[PDB]
């Protein structure tokens, strides 16, 4: 971890995945495009 | 947004308004990074030629789901980059509010990872794409639900060509080219909303930027500027370590 758990709070170790969608292995209408530009 | 399209529920958890307490009016984006830390932009709390110099209590943000399980959160404090430039360029322009009580996780209300050494130099790079969400103008001159769009980074070069501003870099631009094709940019008031990534390597997002500025919306040949996140990190350590 970057930050002391204490002074920051919760998260920094749950972020990012969100509960409706890669929590729940689907992926959202768009997210594909940003995938593809990675791809060369 | 301009040229957006309509957010899905809890597709950014994340995602936050930052209100104007007396009389209520939306004022900017912002994001959730901890249960009670969000970040924002300066100019959204301190801009003084648009008569803007925020106190804590003058603010409220709301959080989740878009009348009923959103949530509304006061401040307790709130920090303005001390380099912040105003007066010239809106060099970083990063402002870090904390919520007077944690708020709690759920389906729709979750924060978003802030990158370290190996994810910006693996993800931030020119042609890669980001998202930008906020509740800002459709158009130059308002959405009912979140709008979204994905947006190319662009190369440092070609940004500071497309405008006379002084570019540093703790700023990046993203936005498609006059003939890539596609369209899309963030417009006021999106400011200080997050632009994010999705890592591949492990399926979380990350905020690489917050909206901080640009000329017009959506024109050809121009782009939208963003606050470089991980280059003010060590502020943003400074603040929530220190307090
Ligand atoms: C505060 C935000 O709502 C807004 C975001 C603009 C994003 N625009 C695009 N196309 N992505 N920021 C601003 O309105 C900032 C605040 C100061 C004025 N400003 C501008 O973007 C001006 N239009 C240009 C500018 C002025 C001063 C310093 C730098 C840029
Ligand atoms: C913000 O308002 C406070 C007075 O209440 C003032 O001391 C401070 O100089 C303002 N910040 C500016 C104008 O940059
Ligand atoms: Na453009
Ligand atoms: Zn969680
Ligand atoms: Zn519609
Ligand atoms: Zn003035």
């Amino acid at each position: 971890t970057f930050f002391n758990p204490r002074t920051f709070g919760s998260g920094e170790a749950d972020c990012g995945l969100r509960p409706l969608f890669e929590k729940k292995s689907l992926e959202d209408k768009t997210e594909r495009e940003l995938l593809e530009s990675y791809i060369d | 947004i301009v040229e957006g399209s309509d957010a899905e529920i809890g597709m950014s958890p994340w995602q936050v308004m930052l209100f104007r307490k007396s009389p209520q009016e939306l004022l900017c984006g912002a994001s959730l990074i901890s249960d009670r830390w969000v970040l924002t932009a300066a100019h959204c709390l301190l801009y003084p030629p648009w008569d803007k110099n925020f106190t804590e209590n003058d603010l409220l943000v709301r959080i989740g789901k878009h009348r009923n399980i959103e949530k509304i959160s006061m401040l307790e404090k709130i920090y303005i980059h001390p380099r912040y430039n105003w007066r010239e360029n809106l060099d970083r322009d990063i402002a870090l509010m904390k919520l007077k009580k944690p708020v709690a996780f759920s389906d729709y209300i979750h924060p978003v990872c802030l990158p370290d050494r190996e994810t910006a130099a693996s993800l931030l790079q020119a042609g890669y794409k980001g998202r930008v969400t906020g509740w800002g103008n459709l158009k130059e001159t308002q959405p009912s639900v979140l709008q979204v769009v994905n947006l190319p980074i662009v190369e440092r070069p070609v940004c500071k060509d497309s405008t006379r501003i002084r570019i540093t870099d703790n700023m990046f631009c993203a936005g498609y080219k006059p003939d890539e094709g596609k369209r899309g940019d963030a417009c006021e008031p999106d400011s200080g909303g997050p632009f994010v990534m999705k890592s591949p390597f492990n399926n979380r997002w990350y905020q690489m930027g917050i909206v901080s500025w640009g000329e017009g919306c959506d024109r050809d040949g121009k782009y939208g500027f963003y606050t470089h996140v991980f280059r003010l990190k060590k502020w943003i350590q400074k603040v929530i370590d220190q307090f």
